């Protein structure tokens, strides 16, 4: 077992073999971090599957394809929307710089990666010690999960 | 306070013929011109639900009046509503296209009234809950005033504006109820729009005015 | 349950917040819902609970007298006419008011001598309770008790009380149902039953909302 993998941490599982977070001593003439990035990207894995997997079982278009029909025509769920792709585009950049500049405004990491909050409705997090850190390691397995199949997914879409 | 709208030198409802106010109202509540003539706040906790009662009719008429005003408005410049005037509007919903927001056939399209009138009384009672009772948004907060998570802008920090404000928001929502007993009236009376009515005044105020219609409900 | 500061109320979970301070809960009924303070000086209190009980005989009475005549008529009953509000002009009719039909009973023809006797007892009658007679004298307003309670079913004071909060809600029903039986003859035009049997056929098509644009104002 690497050494630096000191654990306590719900993503332990003793595979660093590069050394990425592995301290260096310096001349002059962080684990955190990297958590949370791979927090957000699981995050976004498994949003973008479980999308990606309604969109295929609802209306049936491919997920690669999808953009090209809603560029000729926006429709949700079979419905169609009153918006086109310029107004789209402004107001998602809008929201989604809003909530960015809202989220890294955090001086505390353990806040950053965890804000809990309005976030958590139920008070599943409390002070527990045991139960949540098993529920962080299924969030963080599931992130893991979610980002390999969805680079599957990308690898078929080439090719095909 | 210290200011023109409160204490007993604040300006009365019959300018120098009120004489002395009633005892009670003794002006320490925005909008007190000491017109109580029928007695019906003689009891304090009367008072108190009154101006209760006053504060929220006053915001509530407030937004019908803009709700009433803006469709037609719009409608008249051009913007194709289903039923632009604001006693017709509710009708647009046994249309065959169903209640369409602004015109448009991808804004809201609702069909069924009965979800619009059940998700209401959903939200609405939740809402009045709160109002009461503490909820989410504040607990121990000011039955009329909760400020607040209701605040965000911060415009009642300062105790003399916040008295200021509440005097103009008084006088603002009055003035609002009193327009909406007029549109009700004109509605009843005319038979259109409000903005309609005020064209026609315009168009000929010495003939075209409420007298007009005097001879519309007399019996025989 | 019922009198007790820890009754339920017109609210529930949001009550408990804002109550009338003047509601303790003595009395049957006491939902705490006073939002308007119409009831903060007790004797004004007083008067209005008189009020509310005899609206609520009343609309209990008047409650089982709208139905009864339509669903006897619905079962075959000869009657001059079922609907409620339009049983006022069969003493108009040429052949007079019979009740149930057959002429051997009542016949009344002349709405003046009814109206005449109706007045003359009633005004005894309601001179009588309110300020007390033949049947007792200095008893409770609204629950006299003694000769206007033969059966005894009120003496335990417990079940008493919970008999008159059943009384009291009851009446609450029944004056909601007549104030439904006002307005939906004032639109509709049918009979309450007419109303019900309409609705079954069609519940999704016709209700109220049918009748909206009845009284929309003209030109
Ligand atoms: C000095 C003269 C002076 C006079 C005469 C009045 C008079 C009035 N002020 Mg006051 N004010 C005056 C000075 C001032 N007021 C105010 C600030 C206010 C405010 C904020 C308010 C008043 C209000 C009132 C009204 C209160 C009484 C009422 O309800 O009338 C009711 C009776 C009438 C109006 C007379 C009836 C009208 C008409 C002649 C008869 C109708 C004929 C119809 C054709 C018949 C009906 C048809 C039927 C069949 C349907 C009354 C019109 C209140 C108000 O506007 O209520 C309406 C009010 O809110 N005043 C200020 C600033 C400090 C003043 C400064 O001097
Ligand atoms: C929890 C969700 C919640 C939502 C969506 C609302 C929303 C509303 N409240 Mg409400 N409230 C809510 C909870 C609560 N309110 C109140 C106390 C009040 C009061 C006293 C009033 C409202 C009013 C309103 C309305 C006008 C909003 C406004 O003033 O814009 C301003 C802010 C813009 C950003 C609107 C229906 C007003 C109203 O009903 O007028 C018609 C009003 O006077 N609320 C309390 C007790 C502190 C709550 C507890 O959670
Ligand atoms: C927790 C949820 C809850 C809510 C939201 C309510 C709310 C209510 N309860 Mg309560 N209750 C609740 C729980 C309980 N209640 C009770 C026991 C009682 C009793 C005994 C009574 C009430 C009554 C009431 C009503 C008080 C009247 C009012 O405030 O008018 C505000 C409400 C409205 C104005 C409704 C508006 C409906 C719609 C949104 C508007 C209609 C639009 C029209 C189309 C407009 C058209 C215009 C036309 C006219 C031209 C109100 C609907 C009283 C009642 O029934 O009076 C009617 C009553 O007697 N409750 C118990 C047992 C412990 C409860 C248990 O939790
Ligand atoms: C970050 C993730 C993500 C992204 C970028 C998208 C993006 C998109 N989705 Mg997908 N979707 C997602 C998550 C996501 N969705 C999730 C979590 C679900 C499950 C509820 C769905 C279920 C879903 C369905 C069922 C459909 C879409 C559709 C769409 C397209 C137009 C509708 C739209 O933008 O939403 C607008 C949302 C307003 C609230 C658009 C390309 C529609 C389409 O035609 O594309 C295939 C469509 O029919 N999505
Ligand atoms: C499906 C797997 C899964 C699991 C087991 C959990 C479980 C938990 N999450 Mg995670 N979460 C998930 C999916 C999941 N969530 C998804 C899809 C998102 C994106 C919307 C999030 C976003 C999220 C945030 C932003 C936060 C949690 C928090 C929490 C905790 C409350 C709990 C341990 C909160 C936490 O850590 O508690 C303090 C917290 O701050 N989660
Ligand atoms: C439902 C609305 C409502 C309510 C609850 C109140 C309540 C109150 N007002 Mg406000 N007020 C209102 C509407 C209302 N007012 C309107 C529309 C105006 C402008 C005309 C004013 C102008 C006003 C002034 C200038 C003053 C008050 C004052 C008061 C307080 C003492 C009077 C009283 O006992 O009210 C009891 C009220 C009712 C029981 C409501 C009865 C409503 C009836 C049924 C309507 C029909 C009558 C009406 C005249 C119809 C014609 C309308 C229009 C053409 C005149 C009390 C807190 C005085 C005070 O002390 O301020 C704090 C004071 O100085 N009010
Ligand atoms: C008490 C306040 C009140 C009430 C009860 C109403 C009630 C109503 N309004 Mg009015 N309105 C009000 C205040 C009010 N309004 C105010 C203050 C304004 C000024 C901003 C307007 C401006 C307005 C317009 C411009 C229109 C209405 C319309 C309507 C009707 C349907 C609204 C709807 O679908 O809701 C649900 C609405 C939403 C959930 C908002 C959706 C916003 C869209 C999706 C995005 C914005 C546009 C891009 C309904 C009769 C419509 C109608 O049919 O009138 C004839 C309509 O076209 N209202
Ligand atoms: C005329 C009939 C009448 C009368 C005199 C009263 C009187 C009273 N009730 Mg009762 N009540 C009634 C009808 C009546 N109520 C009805 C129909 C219901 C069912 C909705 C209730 C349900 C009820 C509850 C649950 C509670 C009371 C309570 C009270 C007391 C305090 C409230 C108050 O000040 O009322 C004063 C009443 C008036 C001044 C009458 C004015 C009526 C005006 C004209 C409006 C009527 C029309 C109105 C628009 C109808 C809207 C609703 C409609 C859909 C039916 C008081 C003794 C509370 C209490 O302390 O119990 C002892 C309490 O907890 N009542
Ligand atoms: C002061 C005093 C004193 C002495 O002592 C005694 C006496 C005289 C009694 C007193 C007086 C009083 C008065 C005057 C009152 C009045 C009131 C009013 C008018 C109210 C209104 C009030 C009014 C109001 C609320 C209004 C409201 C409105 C609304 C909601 C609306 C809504 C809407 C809109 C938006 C539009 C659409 O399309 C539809 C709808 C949905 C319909
Ligand atoms: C609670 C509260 C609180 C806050 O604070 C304020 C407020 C809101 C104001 C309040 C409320 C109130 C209310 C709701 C009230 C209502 C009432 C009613 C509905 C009554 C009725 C009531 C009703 C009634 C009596 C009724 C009655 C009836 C009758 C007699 C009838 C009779 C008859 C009959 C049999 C049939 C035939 O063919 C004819 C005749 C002969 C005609």
């Amino acid at each position: 077992r690497p050494e630096w993998l000191d654990g306590s941490l719900p993503g332990d599982r003793g595979f660093d073999p590069l050394g990425l977070s592995k301290p260096s001593e310096f001349v002059v003439i962080g684990l955190a971090r990297f958590r949370e990035c791979e927090l957000i990207h699981g995050r976004w894995a498994m949003l973008a599957c479980l999308g990606a997997l309604v969109a295929e079982a609802t209306t049936g278009v491919s997920w690669v394809e999808a953009g090209k029909v809603e560029l000729d025509g926006a429709s949700y769920a079979g419905l169609s929307l009153p918006f086109s792709i310029t107004q789209l585009i402004w107001i998602e950049v809008i929201l989604v710089g809003g909530a960015e500049f809202y989220r890294n405004s955090e001086t505390n990491p353990e806040k950053r990666c965890y804000p809990g909050g309005v976030f958590d409705p139920l008070k599943l997090a409390s002070e527990d010690e045991e139960r949540a850190f098993r529920l962080k390691t299924a969030e963080i397995k599931h992130a893991r999960l979610a980002m390999v199949s969805f680079f599957g997914y990308g690898v078929q879409a080439l090719s095909t | 306070p210290d200011s023109f709208w409160y204490g007993p030198e604040r300006p009365l409802f019959l300018g120098a013929f009120t004489g002395e106010p009633p005892s009670y109202l003794t002006g320490e509540f925005p909008g007190d011109y000491g017109w109580d003539t029928a007695g019906l706040s003689a009891d304090p906790e009367t008072f108190k639900r009154y101006r209760e009662l006053e504060l929220i009719h006053a915001r509530w008429a407030m937004l019908g009046a803009l709700g009433c005003i803006f469709p037609e408005l719009l409608g008249s410049y051009g913007v194709p509503f289903g039923e632009a005037v604001w006693f017709k509007a509710g009708a647009q919903i046994f249309q065959e296209g169903g209640l369409d927001y602004l015109g448009n056939p991808n804004l809201v399209h609702a069909q069924s009234i009965l979800a619009i009138l059940g998700t209401q009384v959903l939200l609405m009672g939740a809402i009045e809950g709160y109002r009461v009772n503490g909820g989410p948004l504040g607990e121990g907060l000011d039955k009329l005033y909760p400020g607040g998570s209701f605040d965000p802008l911060g415009l009642a920090d300062d105790p003399d504006t916040f008295a200021e404000l509440k005097v103009k928001e008084i006088k603002n929502g009055r003035l609002a109820m009193f327009s909406m007993f007029g549109f009700f009236v004109q509605a009843i009376v005319t038979g259109k729009g409000p903005l309609q009515n005020l064209s026609d005044h315009l168009a000929n105020p010495g003939t075209n005015n409420a007298f007009a219609y005097a001879t519309k409900f007399t019996p025989q």
